[PDB]
C-alpha cells in the first residue's frame, strides 16, 4: 500500500494473488469491483440430482489471447470481447485443465473473476474500460456504449501507472443453468454456452511522446470463483 | 324469518380505482385459481445492489464531455466552458451520442434541485505538470478574455501532478428551491417536421434557459517534458449530488436513436423461409 | 450497478452538500422506480375488434425500446408515443423482469354483448394484433375463452373497463425485456422468452377498444444495463424564454 | 425481402448474431 | 383409485427425489381438483331465446364426454370445445358428483323487459334447448316461472347477467356424470339419474344469451374411473422449435 | 394424487438374439406429448392424462420395468438417462457415462427406476399447444403452423435401455419375453398454468339429445 | 440374504449399490475380496503440490466390453485381459466422464473396484476366475496360470447361479506415481499408464444341456475408489 525506498531490487514491496497452482504479483495497486450475489435456492429445485465442484481444475488463473491497444484507436471502440464460457472453451486457451468438466458435464452455474495486466511506459497515458454485461445474447449492438460501460459492473485501466483491475462476475441469467456444448443431436432451439459478454473499450485514446512506441499490450486472466456442474454425460471434444 | 334490511348508505359510482397513482390501493382481479395469491419472491429477487430509486440512478458516474490541454494554451485560456444544465446538453442544435445516467433520469421529471458533483479526470503521467481553476457561474457570465471574473466566484483551483483527479461538487445557488426542465412536458412531433414560428408559438412551455456555467481555465501552463506527449485528455465525469431531488413525472426528453426495431408477429409476418 | 465511488480517490476539501428539497412542495414523492412503473401506459388507441378472427392478441410483456416508433418503417396498431414515457425510459436500462403485470381494458360500447378476457400462459410465440389461429373461418362454435383458460368478462352496460393481473406464468427465472432487434429470424425458443403469455380480446359484434398497461404489486426489475445511446430535438419545438 | 431477418455471413457467427471477432460493429 | 404401491416390492438404492417447485414462481397452487371445477366452463355461446316457447332448458349436470363434439355427426347448440376443457377431464374420471353447482347467464341486452330463472327438481327427463311443454301455442298466460317454483330474475338495464347456485334436490345419494352412450334407449328411470334437474330461461321478447357453469363450494366427486382411450393431433398444427 | 397412480407407458421384447448393446426401448421421456411426428391413439396412463391439463411441469418422474419371465430366464439391462445430448445407436459406451442403473435380472422380475431432474429451467413449459381450435381434422398448410398459438420445445431428454448380458434362457422356456414399463410422477411432481387439455376421448363418443322429446317412444 | 415367497415381481429381495449417479442391484448373494491397503506416505514427497480428487467424476460406475464364453473354451483360456489404467482411457468406453481428469494430470494413485454380472441359464455350469496382478510390465506371460490366479486377490463365478464378483484392487506398484499418459514431447525410458493387469481365465469350461445355448456373457464394471491426481498439465486427447 505505502512504497519504500530503492533496495537492490527496486521498490520490493509487491503483493500475489496466489489461487491453486497459479501465482500473480503486481507491482502498483489494485482495483476491484464490488463483490455481488448470484441467483440461489433454484439450484436445489433445477437439479434432483447433486451438483459437483472442481476447484483445483477451475478455480486457477488461466490467461487468455493479448489485446493490442494502439494510438490509432478513438474511444468506443472495442478492443476485444469475450462470450462466456463459450470463448474460453473453444476460442481461447484450448488446451486450458479449467475446461475439463466442460466435456462431460451439460449444465452449470458459473461466477468468475477477471485480472487484467497492463504494460505501458511512464511516457504514455490512456484509460481503458472493462466492463461485464449479464445475459447479453441478442443484446450486444445495444447498450454497448462507454457510457453503458460505466454504469454496469466495471474496473479501469490507466496505461502509465500499470495498475491492476480484477472484475468480479455474479451468475445473472434467465434460466436456472445454462447449457456448455452445442452437439449435433441436441437441441437449435437454444443458444448454448453464453450467460455473459465482456468488453474491453478505449475510453481515452493511447497517446505517446516524440519518437516513442506506437503500441502497448495488456493480458487479461480468467478463474472461475464457484463452478457448479449439473446433468453428467458422455464426454465429447469442444466446439 | 325474512325481515328487512334498512341499513343503506350513499355511493359516488367510479369506473377504476386509484387509475392515477403509483401506490395506495387498487381493483384488479387477479387471473388465478386463488384470488389473493401472488409471485413467490423466496428464491429469485431483487439484488441487493440494484437502484431501487431513480435518486440512486442519479448517484452513478457518467462520462459528460471531453477537452484537450496543450502546452501552447497561454495562461487564461477557457480549455473547458458549458452551461451546466441537466435539462438539455444544447439549447442550438440537435444532440447525438450517449447521455449520462444523471441526465437520462433527469429528462424524464419536469423540476430539479439540489448540488451537482464533477470529476475531472486528466489522462497523463507523471512527468505532466500543470495547474487549472474550476469555477461555477450564476445569474451573471464572464467574458472569454477577462480571467479575473471568472476568479471572482466559487472555485477549486487544482494542482495537476501525482494525483490525476479532482472531485468538484457544484454547489446549488438559484432564486427558486427547484428549476423547472428546458425540455418540453409534451412534443407529438415524431417525423421531424419542418418547424415554423405558429409551431413554436403552440408549444407546451417556455423554454426557460440556464445561465449558470462551469468554465475550466489555465493557471500555470502545462510544461510536459520532451519524452512525453504535448497535449493531454482530460474526462469530466457528473453526477447527481447526494441530496439531489427529481419530481413531476413528463413524457421523456430523450429516447433510443440507435438500432430501433418494431416488433411483429413471430413466427406468422413470414418467419418460415 | 456500480456507482463508480471505487474510482473517487481524491480527498480534499469540498463545498456543502446543503439540504435535501425532497417532501418540501409536498410529500407525494416521485422517485420510486417501483412507483413509476405502476403507472399505466397506453398501448392501442381506438383499435378495432372483429366477430370474424380469434381475437386480438395483446403480448404480456412491459413497455419499451421493442414497442417504439422509428421514422419512415411500417406502421403497426401500437401508439407511437410509447418510446418516449418514462415508464419505457425506466424499462430500458433493466433488461430482466418478474411478477404481475396489469392490463386495463376500455370498450367503447354500453350494449348487453359480453366481452371475454382469456390469460394464455407461455406457450413460445409471440404474435399481436388480429389473428385467424391456424386458418379457420368460424370460432363461433369453438370460442378461445370457451376451452377453459382462466378467462374473466366485461359487461359494457354494468361497467366499460376491466382492470385484470396477469400472473408470471413461465419456466424462466426472468422474463427478458428487450432485443438489439425485434424482426430479427434466430434461434426459436430464445425469441419466446421475451413474453410470459398473451391477454385475448374477442366481442360478439365488431367494437373499439383502448388497453393501458403497468407493473402489478409484485414486481420487481433487475439486470441494470446502464443508459443507450439517444438522440434529442426538444430545443427545435419551442420558443426561449427571451423571445 | 425484409433485410432484419438474417445478418450478412461476413459479420455474424453461425447462431445469426454479431460475431465476437467481428469488433467494427460499433 | 390404487396407487398400484402393492406392486413396488423393490428395495435397491434409488437417485434422489430433489425438492419440490411448488410455490416457486407464484403461491397461487392449481393443483386441487376442487379449484379447477370451481373454474368457470362455457356451454351456450350467444344461443337465441323465443317467447313463443315455454323457455330454455338447461339440464342441471357437470361438464364432462356427454356434452362433447364429434367429427361429422349431427349439430347442437352445444359449443365443441367442452370436450376438451380441464374442467372436462376431471370429471371423466369420476362417475359420481355430489352437491350444488353455479350457472351464470349473461343476456345479450339492456332493457327494462325481465329474465326470469326456475330451478325444476330433479323430474326425470333430460331435455335441453327450447322446448313447447305439452306442445300448447300459447305460454304468456301461463308461464313456467309463474307456476310457483323457486325463482330468480335478470333485469338487463340495471346488470345482465346472474350467479345462481342450484341445489342438489334428488333421491339419489350421487348424480352420475357420464354413460357409455347419451342417445341409447335404456330403461327411463336411470337415464334420468344422470341431471339433478334443470334451468329455464324465458325472456319477453326474442334475445341472445350466454350459459356457463361450475361447482358449488359445497361439492364432492368419487367412484374414480381411471382415464379413457384417447387421440391426439396437436403436434401436428405447431412449428418445432427448429423451424 | 392422481399422477402418483401407476399407469403402463408402454412395453417391448428381449430375445436371445439380441447381441450385446443394443437398444431394446428407446423414447423420448416427456409427459407433454407420445410423440411429435405422428397421430397418436390408445390409453395415455394418468400422470400422462393429468400433464396435458398444464402448461407447466417440474419435479422427477419414476419409472418401474417388470419383466414377464420365471425363473429360468437370466439376463442384464443398463437404464440410462440422457440429457440435452444424445448418444448413437451403436455406441453403447456412450450412454454408459450418463446417470444409469445396472438391472440384474433373475429371481427378482422388477426394477423401479426414478428419473432425476435436471434441466437449464426451474420448469419446462408443456409440448402440446395451449389452444388448438381446429376440430374437423383440416388439412394443415404452413400459413396454418405460422399462425399456431405457441412454438413445440421439443424434449431431446430420452432414456433408453440396453443388452449388458445377452439373455441365456433354458431350452424348456420361451426364447423372447416382454416388458411392462410403467410410470407415475415422482413425489415432488408439481404443474401448473391450466390449459385447454392435450388429449380428448376417442372411442364410443355421442353428443346428448332431449329424451324423451327425440323419438325416444317408437 | 434369506430368499422370501413368490410375489407379483417374483422372489423380491434384491440389494443394490448406489455409487454417484449409477446403480448396480443383483438378485442372488455377493462375493468380496479383502480389503487391504496401498502405500501411502511417500505421496507428500514425490509430490510437492498438493493432490486432487474427482470423486462425482471417478467413482461412478463404468461398464466397459462384453466377454463371451463359449462351451469350446478349455481350462486356462483368457476370455479377457485389461492393462489399468491405459485400457479404461483409450481402449473401453473412451467417452466416459471417469477419463476426464487423466487427461490434463500427468500422475496419479488409483486404488479401483470392479464389479462382474453372469448371465447364464440354469441347465448351464462352470466357473470363471478373475484375478489381478500388481506391476505386471514385462510379467504378463509367467505366473499368469489358474493355479497363479488362485493365489493373488481374486474372485470367483459360477454361471449358473449368476452371483456377482467385486474385486477391491489397492495401488501396489514400484514407483511413487503411474504415468497417465504418452506424448510425442514426452519419455521413451518409462511405460506409461500400466501399474496393473485384470486377467478372466475359465477354471471350469461351460457346459449345457441338449438343445441348449453354446454361449452367455459377463459384463465388467468398474471405478476408483481412491483417484489421486498429481501434476497438472495442459489438457491432451487420450492415445
Amino acid at each position: 500500500e505505502v512504497p519504500s525506498k530503492e533496495s537492490i531490487q527496486g521498490d520490493a514491496t509487491q503483493q500475489s494473488s496466489k489461487e491453486e497452482n497459479t501465482i500473480i504479483t503486481r507491482d502498483q495497486q489494485q482495483t476491484v469491483s464490488e463483490n455481488i450475489p448470484s441467483t440461489v435456492g433454484d439450484l436445489v429445485i433445477a437439479s434432483s440430482e447433486p451438483t459437483q465442484q472442481f476447484r483445483s481444475l477451475t478455480n486457477r488463473w488461466m490467461p487468455i489471447n493479448s489485446i493490442r491497444v494502439t494510438v490509432n484507436g478513438k474511444r468506443n471502440d472495442l478492443l476485444a470481447q469475450y462470450y462466456i464460457p463459450e470463448d474460453f472453451l473453444s476460442t481461447h486457451a484450448k488446451c486450458a485443465p479449467n475446461t475439463i468438466p466442460f466435456e462431460t458435464y451439460v449444465y452449470g452455474k458459473y461466477e468468475l473473476e477477471m485480472k487484467f495486466v497492463a504494460n505501458g511506459n511512464k511516457f504514455q497515458c490512456g484509460k481503458v474500460i472493462i466492463s461485464v454485461k449479464f445475459d447479453s445474447y441478442q443484446a450486444d449492438n445495444i447498450n454497448t456504449g462507454f457510457q453503458a460501460a460505466l454504469s454496469r459492473p466495471h474496473i479501469m485501466l490507466d496505461l502509465s501507472t500499470n495498475n491492476e483491475g480484477v472484475l468480479k462476475i455474479p451468475f445473472r441469467y434467465h434460466r436456472a443453468f445454462v447449457r456448455n456444448q452445442t452437439h449435433k443431436t441436441a437441441t437449435a432451439g437454444v443458444r448454448p454456452g453464453k450467460f455473459a459478454s465482456i468488453y474491453v473499450q478505449v475510453l481515452s485514446p493511447l497517446q505517446t511522446g516524440e519518437g516513442g512506441a506506437n503500441d502497448m499490450f495488456i493480458r487479461p486472466f480468467y478463474r472461475y470463483t464457484r463452478a457448479e456442474f449439473a446433468g453428467m454425460s458422455y464426454k465429447v471434444p469442444l466446439t | 324469518d325474512k325481515p328487512k334490511d334498512v341499513s343503506s348508505i350513499t355511493i359516488i359510482p367510479k369506473p377504476r380505482l386509484g387509475f392515477p397513482h403509483g401506490k395506495g390501493k387498487s381493483d384488479a382481479v387477479a387471473m388465478r385459481v386463488n384470488p389473493v395469491a401472488l409471485t413467490s419472491f423466496q428464491d429469485v429477487s431483487a439484488y441487493p445492489d440494484e437502484p431501487r430509486t431513480t435518486l440512486d440512478i442519479a448517484r452513478i458516474w457518467g462520462l459528460r464531455s471531453t477537452f484537450n490541454w496543450g502546452s501552447g494554451d497561454e495562461h487564461g485560456k477557457e480549455l473547458f466552458n458549458t452551461v451546466l444544465d441537466p435539462g438539455l446538453r444544447f439549447y442550438d442544435q440537435d444532440y447525438e451520442g450517449q447521455i449520462t445516467p444523471m441526465e437520462y433520469v433527469t429528462g424524464l421529471y419536469n423540476f430539479w434541485s439540489g448540488p451537482i458533483e464533477l470529476r475531472f479526470d486528466f489522462v497523463s503521467n507523471a512527468f505532466h505538470t500543470g495547474t487549472v481553476i474550476i469555477s461555477a457561474e450564476y445569474n451573471r457570465s464572464s467574458t472569454n478574455t477577462d480571467e479575473c471574473q471568472s476568479h471572482s466566484t466559487y472555485t477549486k483551483t487544482f494542482h495537476l501532478g501525482e494525483q490525476k483527479s479532482v472531485h468538484f461538487t457544484v454547489p446549488y445557488i438559484y432564486d427558486t428551491v427547484v428549476r423547472r426542465n428546458t425540455a418540453s412536458a409534451y412534443l407529438p412531433v415524431t417525423d421531424y417536421d419542418k418547424v415554423d414560428n405558429v409551431s413554436r408559438a403552440q408549444a407546451m412551455g417556455i423554454r426557460a434557459e440556464s445561465k449558470m456555467r462551469v468554465k475550466v481555465r489555465v493557471v500555470n501552463v502545462l510544461r510536459p517534458v520532451a519524452s512525453t506527449t504535448s497535449t493531454i485528455e482530460v474526462l469530466v465525469y457528473m453526477r447527481g449530488g447526494k441530496n439531489y431531488a427529481l419530481h413531476g413525472l413528463k413524457q421523456s426528453t430523450y429516447w433510443p436513436s440507435n438500432s430501433v426495431v418494431p416488433i411483429d408477429s413471430f413466427p406468422p409476418d413470414g418467419y418460415d423461409p | 450497478m456500480d456507482t463508480g465511488a471505487k474510482e473517487d480517490e481524491d480527498e480534499t476539501a469540498n463545498f456543502s452538500d446543503g439540504v435535501t428539497a425532497m417532501g418540501f412542495q409536498s410529500l407525494d414523492t416521485q422517485v420510486s422506480i417501483k412507483d413509476i412503473l405502476r403507472r399505466p401506459v397506453l398501448l392501442f388507441n381506438h383499435v378495432e375488434l372483429d366477430p370474424d378472427y380469434t381475437g386480438f392478441f395483446i403480448p404480456i410483456m412491459p413497455p419499451s425500446r421493442m414497442m417504439q416508433y422509428k421514422s419512415g418503417d411500417k406502421e403497426t396498431s401500437f401508439q407511437r408515443l410509447i418510446g418516449r414515457t418514462p415508464q419505457a425510459a425506466i424499462m430500458n436500462l433493466f433488461r430482466f423482469w418478474r411478477g404481475s403485470l396489469r392490463y386495463t381494458i376500455i370498450i367503447h360500447s354500453t350494449d348487453g354483448h359480453p366481452i371475454y378476457v382469456t390469460h394464455v400462459p407461455h406457450t413460445g410465440n409471440r404474435v399481436y394484433g388480429l389473428m385467424k389461429v391456424n386458418n379457420l373461418h368460424e370460432y363461433t362454435k369453438v370460442p378461445i375463452f370457451g376451452c377453459g383458460l382462466t378467462t374473466e368478462m366485461i359487461i359494457p352496460s354494468v361497467n366499460p373497463s376491466i382492470c385484470v393481473e396477469v400472473p408470471f406464468d413461465t419456466e424462466n427465472n426472468w422474463a427478458v425485456t428487450f432485443d438489439e432487434d425485434a424482426q430479427r429470424n434466430y434461434s426459436w425458443r430464445d425469441k419466446g422468452d421475451t413474453v410470459t403469455g398473451h391477454l385475448v380480446v374477442t366481442p360478439v359484434v365488431s367494437v373499439y377498444m383502448s388497453v393501458w398497461v403497468e407493473a402489478g404489486d409484485d414486481f420487481e426489475v433487475s439486470n441494470f444495463y446502464g443508459p443507450p445511446s439517444v438522440k434529442t430535438n426538444d430545443w427545435n419545438y419551442a420558443f426561449s424564454d427571451e423571445h | 425481402d425484409n433485410p432484419h431477418r438474417f445478418l450478412p455471413a461476413n459479420v455474424s457467427n453461425r447462431w445469426n448474431e454479431y460475431s465476437s471477432a467481428y469488433l467494427p460493429r460499433v
